[PDB]
């Protein structure tokens, strides 16, 4: 309701989601390194 | 307390099990010592 | 060759086939006994196998990283 | 029952990611193999 | 004409999530996710208002499998009641049927596409 | 010694596949066939399908 | 074969130079080898011909060995510096067959390539190898000849 | 529209082909709408006068 706290603050949930996704990426990098069907990787 | 060797060459096969310590150094060969002796005893020599 | 495989042990012929083959001078189908082409058995083993690896170490890579220098 | 209910039940659902990748890698139909481990788990299979 | 307002979207969400288990198959993660995807308008309004989407989401699903009438919804501006038919609320039903329909038919041509090739300015 | 109705629609069929249209191929297959039934068999123009 | 390069990614962000992933790699390392495999496929043999290197001094190299030529190609991408270093790993062991060798492992990368196209693992792939392998060095030891009834060094002479 | 390729995404993961996630939408939602006309009221029965109140009920809405 009008009595709600709205608490002033996107950014703090807008980094997350930043971070989350910079930290799925990378992770989703490595995925088919796992199992013995993974394949190796070459840097 | 358990030591890799790195070196090139050879074959994946040719890995196989030593019973006793391997040294990674070579030999002098300078004045054209020996390169094989049988029932040496080892000396570890730390000075100069 | 495949004649020379398949065939009954005892078949002289046959089994030298599994002898000879490709001429690059005349063009033809010699014997390598008296044509004196020949190699050591030492030169094939540990070929493959470094062919082997060489195909192993290329063929399990998916994705290349590259790192710029400093 | 709360508010830390879907919080537990999304930690279950985010556990099952190395199966579900092991299935993707060897080419399997991955949903397919999670729906029989849970029929498999269910009949007091505790390993499979 | 219809009764919005997070009632038709809770009311369609369950809908389909009964007839996933009778429908298992293997497209019952697209029922469900179909769903879900349904649910995150009444979260957006309960999100905005500062309402609790646990309260909210829940009182909602355990409200409309319980009774029938489907008029009840997410109340924003904080009255009391949640039932719409005193808080003077009305949509039409081509205008609430278009939002399904054009995103639906969207979405297949958003998830068909692999390659993409962008020609710098 | 089938219809020839028929026989647009089941052809047609076919052609709606790999599109945004095989889910609801099953009123718009009944557009085209009737659509190009009206034309004219003998001259059967591809400007007129605008 | 690769065209259109990848596009530089906003959510993927590395340090240096861009990742890239998909088939595209292997395809480029395919297209490293035979930059590498075309060179020694015609210097094969007795009526294969050779080529010349220049050392921007006016020094030359006519070099018939796949070791020396390979040496002095600096590859700079990864995949080809394995075949370079399998030639100097080659002749340094046995001195023969450096330029089978590199031929054989760009006809095993080339149809390898295929087959995971084909949809098999590269897993299956190489177990595949390994199993045609061991009999293949099985099937060497069958086709032996032991040397007898020779005039002297003539299979000394005629092997050389 | 991103409610739905959001859910679509997670499935992707998982390992489901694309067309065949658009096909249980389309399933889904023709069932969604068939399921909201069943529960839909006509205010057509009734007379101007009350049907002027109703023009009332869905201006306010939007405005
Ligand atoms: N006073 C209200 N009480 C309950 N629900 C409301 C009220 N006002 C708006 N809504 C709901 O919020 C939604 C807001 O839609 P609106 O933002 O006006 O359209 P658009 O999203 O196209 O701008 C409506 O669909 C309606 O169901
Ligand atoms: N006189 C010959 N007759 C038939 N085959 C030959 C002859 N000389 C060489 N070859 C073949 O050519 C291949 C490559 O020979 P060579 O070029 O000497 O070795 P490398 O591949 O190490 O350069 C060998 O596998 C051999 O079978
Ligand atoms: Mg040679
Ligand atoms: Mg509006």
């Amino acid at each position: 309701p009008s009595n709600a706290t709205f608490k002033n603050k996107e950014k703090p949930q807008e980094v997350r989601k930043a971070n989350i996704i910079a930290a799925r990426s990378v992770a989703d990098a490595i995925r088919t390194s796992l199992g013995p069907k993974g394949m190796d990787k070459m840097i | 307390d358990i030591r890799l060797v790195k070196k090139v060459g050879g074959t994946i096969d040719d890995t196989e099990m030593i019973d006793g310590v391997v040294l990674t150094q070579t030999a002098i060969k300078s004045a054209g010592g020996p390169t094989r002796k049988e029932k040496a005893k080892i000396g570890l020599i730390q000075f100069q | 060759h495949a004649a020379s495989q398949m065939a009954k042990p005892e078949d002289v012929k046959r089994r030298s086939y599994r002898n000879y083959g490709l001429d690059l001078i005349r063009g033809k189908i010699v014997d390598e006994i008296h044509a004196g082409v020949l190699e050591p058995t030492i030169s094939k083993v540990k070929s493959l196998k470094s062919a082997l690896e060489a195909c192993v170490a290329i063929l399990r890579i998916d994705t290349m990283i590259t790192v710029d220098p400093e | 029952e709360g508010v830390q209910a879907f919080i537990w039940q999304e930690f279950a659902s985010a556990l099952e990611v190395i199966p579900t990748t092991l299935a993707e890698n060897a080419g399997l139909n991955s949903i397919k193999v999670v729906t029989e481990l849970r029929s498999k788990h269910e009949n007091g299979e505790l390993n499979d | 004409v219809v009764y919005g307002g997070g009632a038709a979207e809770v009311t369609m969400s369950l809908a389909v999530s009964e007839e996933a288990d009778k429908q298992r198959g293997i497209d019952q993660y697209a029922f469900r996710g179909f769903a879900q995807a349904l649910d995150t308008i009444p979260m957006t309004l309960a999100e905005n208002s500062g309402l609790d989407p646990i309260g909210t989401l829940s009182t909602l699903k355990s409200k409309q499998l319980k009774e029938k009438i489907s008029n009840i919804g997410v109340d924003c501006l904080g009255y009391g009641s949640n039932d719409m038919k005193e808080l003077f609320v009305v949509d039409p039903f081509i205008g609430k049927k278009q939002q399904i329909l054009l995103a639906t038919q969207l979405c297949r041509m958003i998830l068909k596409i692999d390659n993409v090739i962008i020609s710098g300015k | 010694k089938s219809s020839g109705r028929e026989l647009l629609e089941r052809c047609a069929r076919t052609a709606m596949s790999s599109k945004l249209i095989h889910n609801n191929a099953d009123f718009f297959v009944k557009m085209c066939v009737d659509a190009v039934l009206s034309l004219d068999r003998n001259d059967l123009d591809d400007k007129l399908i605008g | 074969m690769s065209q259109l390069f990848n596009n530089s990614r906003s959510d993927t962000l590395f340090l240096g130079g861009e990742k890239i992933s998909g088939d595209d790699i292997r395809n480029q390392n395919v297209l490293a080898t035979m930059a590498v495999a075309n060179v020694v496929k015609s210097s094969l043999g007795p009526v294969g011909l050779d080529k010349m290197l220049v050392d921007d001094i006016g020094d030359f190299t006519v070099t018939n060995d796949g070791a020396t030529i390979l040496s002095l190609l600096d590859v700079q991408h990864p995949a080809g510096k394995i075949l370079v270093e399998l030639a100097q790993q080659q002749d340094r062991e046995i001195g023969d067959g450096t330029t089978s060798v590199v031929i054989i492992a760009s006809e095993l990368l080339k149809r390898a390539n295929e087959l995971v196209k084909n949809k098999i693992h590269p897993t299956t792939i190489i177990t595949g190898f390994r199993v045609a392998l061991r009999e293949a060095i099985r099937f060497i030891n069958e086709v032996l000849s032991t040397s007898v009834d020779t005039l002297g060094k003539e299979t000394l002479i005629n092997i050389a | 529209a991103s409610a739905l390729l959001d859910q679509a995404l997670e499935l992707i993961q998982k390992g489901i082909h694309p067309i065949k996630i658009a096909n249980g939408f389309d399933e889904a939602a023709k069932l969604a709408i068939s399921k909201l006309e069943e529960t839909c009221d006509d205010i057509s029965a009734s007379n101007d006068e009350l049907f002027r109140d109703f023009l009332l009920r869905a201006a306010k809405t939007s405005l």
